């Protein structure tokens, strides 16, 4: 127990200190994106204990570790929770991060402006792990809105580029009509079950769950860009190919995908939300698999194949197999 | 509270009698100080208020925009300073004179134990504002603004000073402290739907309700920065604090006086926000989202619930960091091109990098970024009224769409793109100017450590 | 509305009965307002003339801040006896006449039925 | 800057639609 | 810019250092209190209830 | 810019005059979405407080308002 | 003194801080006289505050 | 022609006359004291001791006694079986109701 | 620590580590490294500043506020009554808030705690948090921003009426 969660933050921890290290500079820095890599790979050694030794037993926990708020029946609390999903993801999530940081001090090398990049990068990874980690879906929803916000600041990078910002704002015009949903998510949950930890959601076990899981839906529409909602991640390409390399094609865009495997307990026992996740995922894997067999610049057809793989993904959370669907996320 | 009422009024003789290279530093040293002693008022407790005397009280409503006010002073003569450089010394000393008198008008409004010296309060505010405006704004049409803002007020403060006396000589008292406890319910009749209106249109105005804002694109745009600070930071926030006062009083009729209001704020917001996509001034397109904010504040006012009151006074101390921070960036811009078009300076953020970053910062508070107290309020807002009618979700998603496409429009119009050419005299950030960005940002980030103080008298 | 009442004994500024009152005190919060009042307009009266503000004529100065201290110390001693002759009447005219005021029998809100608005 | 400079009313006359299209910096026959 | 932001970090630091050092002192020398019964007979003062010593000279001095 | 920005916004009023035209647009798209909404959730309000009053909405864990 | 403007403001607020103390004391008529709060006085007390 | 007016004055560039100038003042003497009583006054102030004493508020409207109260209250009826909440928050003994 | 009467755990059956592989694991060589690295550095800076803290021992009270009269015993319009009933009642209602937060506690961290087989083996909690839930909301829900000791004393008046009228109307 104490290794564990000991562990657990450290990884976290470790993930903030060059922001800190960036943010408390005076000098020139001797080659801080090598302190940023050699610190991403070392926070996935520290990572890999916690995935081991929830491999020997099955061991999940929760740490609730700073009260934060209590809004008179809803006790807001840092609270990471420590399951599968967090165990398998953010090692493979760290391992990645760890590959494209190396690859981004060879390909950003002529930039300027590359500790920014490196800064921003890292702040991404810090956003997403907020969001896989995450109890309760306020902080769920900060590391939403913090990947969506990193995301239009990478895309958006050579920011004297019109098409860059424009392709940035779309993201964030998409992403927000997902958070339209994913609000009401949480207005469900709070006004109906009285919590957005999910202990107590899956706990109460809510029978007329239509209407959140539609919000859920449309939150993972925007955010794994589905259907009706898919154009700001071909968009989104404009971006620096590490950005198009670790957000939007690997980690950032499983999010709703992430969203609704987290969500499995209800998404099992509702067969129209189960039908909607299918044919809104056939959807999408199809048109967006069609779109990429005519494309030529190569970046747009990789972006319509990862488009297509988490259309894949949300069919088979569709069919009821939330942990083939996150299988398919790590693989 | 008369040890915050003393302080301000030294400062009139420390401004009158400084040298007069010294008038500047000395009043933002002591308002530094005032603002550091207003801690003190959150000595409050989870049932009774900080009832100081028969004259004066603080509860958890008033004392974040005391804090809030009492900070605003050292930030608005930090802001004041440049543009008035050389101005002539004494009246420089009558434009700190006015902000004091403000400040001074504006910490026993908030604290007005009865709600008659809350009104006198509540518009000797005016003066102070009107006598800004109209005498250090820049254009021409602070003197219509000036009209604007003094007449829309007035008309609607007018019925309820009747009111307010009519209360006086039914329940015997204006005290808050007595009428929490000798409130009759109100019921249905046209001479209460007449008293309902006269108690809430004033606040309305102030607010303010849209079809009733048009005084604010020009009074928050023609005004000095000083001005628009104060007004955008607290002076729409009197009429949100004198909603949670009087609404008290004007049970049961507000469950159904509320719905026509509320349709003009759900619709508003969604309209002024709108605007904000299309205003070539900056200084407007700021000026509009304003109304767009508070019109979520009069919802959660209406709807009197106790999340809605919550997110509405943490939507008030958000809003008022985050709208006097995106008048100091415009005017920033202003004091450099000399133009509030916002088309005109483009790709700032190749000039002037950390300006940028205080933009993106005040760009993200501005569109709810969590866990900012801008979401906090926001979303406690989002969820009363989830639980007022579940269909509002829809005017608000649709909002925090528009909410986010105008703010980071803003942010690329101004800061992103290619640079204008033909505009040289861009200079460095100034020491003050980056002083004040953080003045502003800095407190604003604070309180998402700890922002159970920001949420009113029922936390 | 008192007028009757100070009609039989006629210009008269403070009569006897106000002699049983407590007077102001030299500190009085609202004399030493009406002093401050003499103090703003000794400087309105150097600021008119083209004066120093603060340090020409402090003997006029002086006379302005003892005069206006000199007629509203007279001014709230008035005041405070035309408020006490209010309560003094209506507290007789009270005593006189119980019918028109009797005493409310007060229920305490075990019985007292207040309707529920619900705010939902 | 000044005021003839500055947008006016619906031009209605021909001479006042000229004087609108050199104040545009425009030809007539485009105006 | 890099003027600014070393004279924000060094005015922050400037009292934010002896903050950090003296509520670590207070942590471990002076040390946080501990929940007792009330003796009988026995009348607290007000800001003997509260936890954390900043907490108590807080509500004694000032509250 | 400056003829462009003074267009925008100050020379709306001094050339506008009060016709059929306006008048309907300005009632199509200034009191119309007002009705519409005051409609729509004044009768979903009153479905919902109609089901709460007589038992029939599931208001099971609901205590946060 | 060569910086007497500085008091001006601080000594503003120990003299306003005073009045507040004197005005409490103005407003006594119920210590220790309150139902939840009523109590017998220790010895070497007088008031219960001040 | 028209008044006998002022010609627009230039705008003045605070670095021209001093390289090292904050932005506050003209006169260099000033204006670097008058940064210092901004950046004491308040980070040095008002931030760093405002946020400590926020910090340390001392039970800030009796949250954390109002949870170490309700464990005393519970702890006192899990133990005598009483439930853990009346549905009735006055003792129904003690409200009478009006009569039809 | 806490009490474990309000803050109920049962008690912990971990089996026996019954290792059937020839392969050391990985975790017992990093918990005896966590053991010598970590956990008994950590362990004497506490000591030490455990012993400096047992140097000044010194304490704190929990308030106890005794029970004023409620608003159903206040005379109408006595505000010197009805303050303090109105004070005792807002206690009563932040206390009140608070117990449903601890019954929220325990249900979470029992269906943490049992896993996958958290819907049998959570029934009481589940009970007793649906119990107090219909408690708070029979108490206090609908009051309104501007609740009172008055507006919860109308409420309950009218679910008494509404009782009564229930009671005779099947009777
Ligand atoms: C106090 C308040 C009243 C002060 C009136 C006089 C002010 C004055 O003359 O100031 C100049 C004087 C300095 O001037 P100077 O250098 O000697 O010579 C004149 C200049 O050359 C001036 O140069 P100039 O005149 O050649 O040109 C500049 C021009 C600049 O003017 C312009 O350009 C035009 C105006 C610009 C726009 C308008 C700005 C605002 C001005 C009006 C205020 C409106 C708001 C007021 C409140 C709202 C209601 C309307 O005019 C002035 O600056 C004229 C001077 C007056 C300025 C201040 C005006 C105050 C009077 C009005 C407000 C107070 C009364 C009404 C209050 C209502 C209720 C709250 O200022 C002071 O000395 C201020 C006082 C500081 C010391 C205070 C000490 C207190 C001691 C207390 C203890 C002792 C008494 C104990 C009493 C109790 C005994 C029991
Ligand atoms: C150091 C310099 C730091 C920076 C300085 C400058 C900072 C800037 C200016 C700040 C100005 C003040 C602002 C206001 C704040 C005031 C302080 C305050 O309110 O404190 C509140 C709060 C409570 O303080 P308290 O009420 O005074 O104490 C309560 C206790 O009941 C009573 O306390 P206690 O008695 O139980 O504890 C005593 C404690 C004293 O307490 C303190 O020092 C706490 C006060 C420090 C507060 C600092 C706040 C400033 C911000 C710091 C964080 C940012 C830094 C920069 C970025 C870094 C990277 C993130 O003693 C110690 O610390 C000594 C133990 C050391 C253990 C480690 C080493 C053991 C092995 C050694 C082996 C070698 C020797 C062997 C032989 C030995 C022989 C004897 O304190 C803190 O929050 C402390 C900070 C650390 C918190 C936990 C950190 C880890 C959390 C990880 C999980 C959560 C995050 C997950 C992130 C996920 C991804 C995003
Ligand atoms: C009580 C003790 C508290 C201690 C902890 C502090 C708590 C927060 C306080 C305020 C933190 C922000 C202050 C620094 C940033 C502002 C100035 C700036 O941009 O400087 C750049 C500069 C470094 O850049 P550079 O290369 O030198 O030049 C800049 C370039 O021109 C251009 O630069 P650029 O554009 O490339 O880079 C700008 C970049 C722009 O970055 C972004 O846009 C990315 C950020 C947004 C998306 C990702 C985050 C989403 C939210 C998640 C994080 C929060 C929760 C995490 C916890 C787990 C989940 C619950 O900014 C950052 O990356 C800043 C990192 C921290 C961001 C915090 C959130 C701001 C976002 C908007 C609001 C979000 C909701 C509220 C969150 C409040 C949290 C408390 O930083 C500095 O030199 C640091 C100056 C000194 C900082 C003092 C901080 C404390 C102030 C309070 C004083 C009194 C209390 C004592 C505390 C003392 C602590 C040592
Ligand atoms: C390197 C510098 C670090 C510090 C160096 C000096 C110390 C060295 C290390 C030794 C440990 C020091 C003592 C232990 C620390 C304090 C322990 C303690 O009990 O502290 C009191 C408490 C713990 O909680 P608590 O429950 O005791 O009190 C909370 C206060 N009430 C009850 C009023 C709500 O506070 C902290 O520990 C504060 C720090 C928390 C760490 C995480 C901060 C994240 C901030 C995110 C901002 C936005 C969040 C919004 C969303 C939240 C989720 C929904
Ligand atoms: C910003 C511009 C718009 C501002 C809107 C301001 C509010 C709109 C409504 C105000 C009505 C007037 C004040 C009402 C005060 C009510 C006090 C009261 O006790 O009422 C009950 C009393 C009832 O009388 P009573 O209480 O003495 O009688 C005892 C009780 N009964 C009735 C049961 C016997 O109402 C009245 O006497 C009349 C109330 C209506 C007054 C109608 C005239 C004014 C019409 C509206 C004017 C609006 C502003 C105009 C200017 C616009 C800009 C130029
Ligand atoms: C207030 C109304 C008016 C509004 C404007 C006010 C302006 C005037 C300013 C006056 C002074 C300031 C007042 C507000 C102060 C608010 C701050 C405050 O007091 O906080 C108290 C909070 C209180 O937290 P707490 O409630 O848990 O404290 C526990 C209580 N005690 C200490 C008694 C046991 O302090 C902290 O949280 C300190 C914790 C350590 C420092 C923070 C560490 C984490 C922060 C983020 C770090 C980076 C994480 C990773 C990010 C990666 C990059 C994105
Ligand atoms: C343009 C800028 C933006 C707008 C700013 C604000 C300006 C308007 C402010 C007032 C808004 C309207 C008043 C509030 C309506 C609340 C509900 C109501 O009263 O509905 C009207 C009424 C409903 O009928 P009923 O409820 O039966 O009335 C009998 C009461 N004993 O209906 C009727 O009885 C029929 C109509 C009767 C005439 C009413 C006229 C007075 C009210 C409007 C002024
Ligand atoms: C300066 C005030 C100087 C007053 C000097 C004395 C004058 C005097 O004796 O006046 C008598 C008068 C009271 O006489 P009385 O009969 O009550 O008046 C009825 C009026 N309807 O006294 C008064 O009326 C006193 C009030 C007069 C105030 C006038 C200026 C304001
Ligand atoms: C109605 C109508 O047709 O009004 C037209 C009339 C002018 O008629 P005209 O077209 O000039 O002949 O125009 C008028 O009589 C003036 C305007 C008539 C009333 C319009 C009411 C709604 C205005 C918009 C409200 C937005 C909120």
């Amino acid at each position: 127990m104490n290794l564990f969660s000991s562990l657990t933050l450290v990884t976290l921890i470790l993930l903030t200190m060059p922001i800190a290290a960036i943010n408390f500079n005076t000098h020139k820095f001797t080659n801080y994106p090598l302190y940023v890599k050699t610190t991403i790979s070392c926070a996935f050694i520290t990572s890999m204990i916690p995935t081991m030794m929830f491999i020997h037993t099955g061991q999940e926990m929760i740490i609730s570790n700073w009260h934060w708020l209590t809004i008179q029946t809803l006790k807001l609390s840092l609270s990471f929770k420590m399951d599968f999903f967090s165990m398998m993801f953010v090692p493979v999530a760290l391992f990645v991060t760890w590959s494209i940081m190396e690859f981004s001090m060879w390909y950003m090398h002529s930039d300027p402006n590359i500790n920014q990049f490196f800064k921003y990068l890292l702040l991404f990874l810090i956003t997403m792990l907020i969001l896989v980690t995450a109890n309760n879906l306020f902080q769920l929803f900060i590391g939403w809105e913090g990947v969506g916000i990193m995301s239009f600041l990478l895309i958006g990078w050579w920011y004297g580029r019109t098409d860059a910002n424009t392709a940035a704002l779309q993201a964030i015009l998409y992403n927000r009509i997902g958070d339209i949903g994913f609000i009401l998510a949480m207005a469900w949950f709070l006004i109906n079950l009285n919590t957005w930890d999910l202990q107590q959601i899956f706990m109460l076990n809510p029978n007329d769950s239509n209407l959140p899981l539609m919000g859920l839906i449309l939150a993972a529409t925007g955010k794994s860009a589905q259907f009706g909602l898919h154009p700001w991640l071909p968009s989104a390409m404009e971006g620096p190919t590490p950005v198009s390399a670790l957000l939007h094609s690997s980690t950032m865009v499983v999010a709703g995908i992430f969203l609704l495997i987290r969500f499995y307990p209800l998404t099992e026992n509702n067969k129209f939300g189960q039908s909607i996740m299918l044919c809104l995922g056939a959807m999408t894997t199809l048109f967006t698999a069609m779109c990429a067999l005519t494309q030529n610049d190569i970046k747009k057809i990789i972006a319509f194949s990862t488009s297509s793989q988490l259309g894949l993904m949300m069919v088979t959370i569709g069919i009821n197999q939330p942990h083939l669907a996150f299988l398919h996320i790590c693989t | 509270m008369l040890k915050y009422i003393i302080p301000t009024m030294m400062l009139m003789p420390l401004t009158w009698l400084s040298k007069n290279s010294m008038i500047w530093i000395n009043t933002t040293l002591h308002s530094l100080l005032i603002s550091l002693t207003s801690l003190l008022l959150l000595n409050q407790f989870g049932d009774n208020s900080l009832n100081f005397s028969l004259t004066f009280f603080s509860d958890s409503l008033s004392t974040p925009l005391l804090i809030l006010t009492m900070w605003l002073l050292p930030l608005m003569l930090m802001a004041s300073q440049h543009h008035l450089s050389k101005e002539n010394l004494a009246r420089k000393k009558l434009f700190i004179s006015m902000l004091i008198l403000l400040q001074l008008f504006l910490i026993m409004t908030f604290t007005a134990t009865e709600l008659i010296f809350f009104y006198i309060m509540f518009e000797a505010t005016l003066v102070p504002t009107l006598i800004i405006i109209t005498r250090w704004g820049n254009q021409t049409e602070r003197l219509n603004a000036g009209l604007y803002f003094l007449f829309y007020t007035l008309a609607g403060s007018l019925p309820l000073l009747v009111a307010l006396i009519y209360i006086q000589n039914t329940m015997g008292s204006l005290n808050f402290l007595i009428l929490q406890y000798w409130v009759q319910p109100m019921p249905n009749s046209w001479s209460n739907t007449f008293m309902w209106l006269a108690c809430m249109m004033a606040f309305m105005v102030k607010m303010p309700l849209y079809g009733l804002h048009l005084w604010l694109p020009k009074a928050h745009v023609e005004a000095p920065i000083a001005g628009s600070m104060v007004l955008a930071a607290i002076l729409l926030k009197l009429g949100g604090y004198g909603m949670m006062r009087i609404t008290l009083l004007l049970n049961p009729i507000t469950d159904f006086m509320a719905y026509p209001f509320i349709m003009l704020s759900l619709w508003g917001m969604i309209m002024t926000s709108s605007i904000c996509l299309r205003q070539t001034d900056l200084k407007s397109l700021i000026a509009y989202s304003s109304v767009s904010h508070m019109a979520l504040v009069i919802v959660a006012i209406l709807i009197q619930t106790p999340w809605s009151y919550m997110g509405a006074t943490a939507l008030m101390i958000a809003h008022g960091l985050t709208s006097s921070m995106l008048f100091c960036l415009a005017n920033s811009n202003y004091e450099r091109v000399h133009s509030r078009t916002m088309i005109l300076a483009r790709g700032l953020q190749t000039l002037l990098p950390l300006m940028a970053a205080w933009w993106l910062l005040a760009s993200l508070t501005n569109l709810a970024l969590p866990p900012s107290i801008n979401l906090i309020g926001e979303l406690f807002v989002v969820m009363s009224t989830f639980s007022w009618s579940n269909i509002t979700i829809i005017l608000m998603g649709l909002n925090m769409v528009i909410t986010a496409l105008y703010s980071l429009y803003m942010l690329i119009t101004t800061q992103r793109g290619k640079h204008t050419h033909h505009i040289n005299n861009i200079l460095p950030s100034f020491t003050r100017e980056n002083a004040l960005m953080s003045l502003h940002m800095l407190p604003l980030l604070l309180l998402s450590l700890n922002p159970k103080i920001i949420l009113g008298p029922l936390y | 509305m008192m007028t009757g009442r100070q009609a039989r004994a006629p210009l008269q500024f403070l009569p006897d009965e106000a002699r049983s009152l407590p007077p102001p005190k030299l500190t009085d919060p609202r004399l030493a307002y009406i002093g401050f009042l003499g103090y703003c307009s000794g400087l309105i009266d150097n600021a008119i003339r083209r004066r120093p503000v603060l340090s020409a004529g402090l003997h006029r100065q002086f006379l302005y801040i003892t005069s206006f201290v000199f007629v509203g110390y007279y001014l709230l001693k008035r005041q405070d006896y035309m408020y006490a002759v209010r309560d003094h009447d209506m507290f007789s005219y009270i005593k006189s006449h119980p019918e028109d005021f009797p005493e409310k029998d007060k229920k305490t809100y075990r019985e007292v039925f207040e309707e529920f608005h619900p705010v939902r | 800057i000044t005021k003839d400079m500055l947008p006016g009313p619906y031009p209605k006359t021909p001479e006042e639609r000229a004087a609108a299209a050199k104040k545009y910096n425009m030809r007539v026959e485009d105006y | 810019d890099k003027r600014f932001l070393k004279l924000l970090r060094f005015y922050i630091l400037l009292t934010g250092i002896p903050v950090v050092i003296g509520i670590t002192l207070i942590n471990v020398f002076i040390g946080e209190a501990e929940l007792a019964e009330i003796p009988e007979g026995y009348v607290p003062e007000h800001w003997e209830y509260f936890k954390h010593p900043i907490s108590r000279w807080i509500a004694r001095t000032f509250f | 810019l400056i003829r462009w920005t003074c267009a925008r916004s100050a020379n709306v009023y001094p050339n506008f005059r009060p016709n059929t035209k306006t008048s309907l647009l300005g009632a199509l798209f200034g009191i119309g979405p007002l009705i519409f909404w005051y409609y729509v959730f004044k009768t979903d309000r009153d479905r919902k407080e109609k089901l709460i009053q007589e038992g029939k909405l599931d208001r099971t864990f609901n205590i946060s308002y | 003194r060569d910086h007497w403007i500085h008091v001006l403001v601080p000594v503003g607020f120990v003299f306003g801080y005073y009045l507040d103390r004197k005005n409490d004391e103005k407003l006594a008529a119920f210590r220790n006289k309150s139902l939840l709060y009523k109590r017998e006085l220790k010895p070497q007390e007088e008031v219960t505050w001040k | 022609l028209r008044w006998q007016e002022d010609p627009e004055p230039e705008d003045e560039n605070l670095y021209e006359k001093n390289p090292d100038s904050h932005g506050y003042d003209k006169d260099p003497a000033v204006d670097v004291w008058n940064m210092r009583v901004v950046f004491f006054f308040g980070f040095s102030i008002v931030l760093v001791l405002g946020s400590t004493f926020v910090a340390y508020l001392p039970d800030y409207r009796m949250q954390e006694w109002a949870r170490r109260e309700a464990e005393r209250l519970v702890k006192y009826r899990e133990a005598h079986g009483l439930p853990l909440m009346e549905s009735n928050c006055f003792d129904p003994s003690k409200i009478q109701l009006p009569e039809d | 620590s806490w009490d474990k009467d309000v803050y109920p755990e049962p008690p912990r059956r971990t089996p026996a580590p019954s290792p059937q592989t020839s392969l050391p694991n990985p975790i017992t060589y990093l918990t005896k490294a966590f053991d010598l690295l970590v956990d008994r550095p950590v362990t004497l800076v506490r000591e030490f500043i455990e012993r400096q803290h047992a140097k000044n021992k010194y304490y704190y009270y929990h308030r106890e506020f005794r029970r004023v009269p409620d608003i159903t015993e206040c005379h109408e319009k006595d505000v010197l009554c009805m303050f303090e009933a109105e004070m005792q009642w807002k206690r009563d209602y932040k206390v009140d808030q608070e117990i449903v937060n601890i019954i929220q506690e325990r249900l979470k961290a029992c269906q943490q705690r049992e896993g996958e087989s958290h819907r049998q083996n959570c029934a009481k909690e589940l009970q007793q948090f649906t119990q107090v839930v219909k408690a708070y909301q029979d108490r206090y829900h609908d009051l309104g921003a501007h609740y009172s000791a008055r507006k919860c004393l109308a409420k309950q008046k009218q679910r008494m009426l509404a009782e009564r009228k229930a009671t005779k109307e099947a009777a």
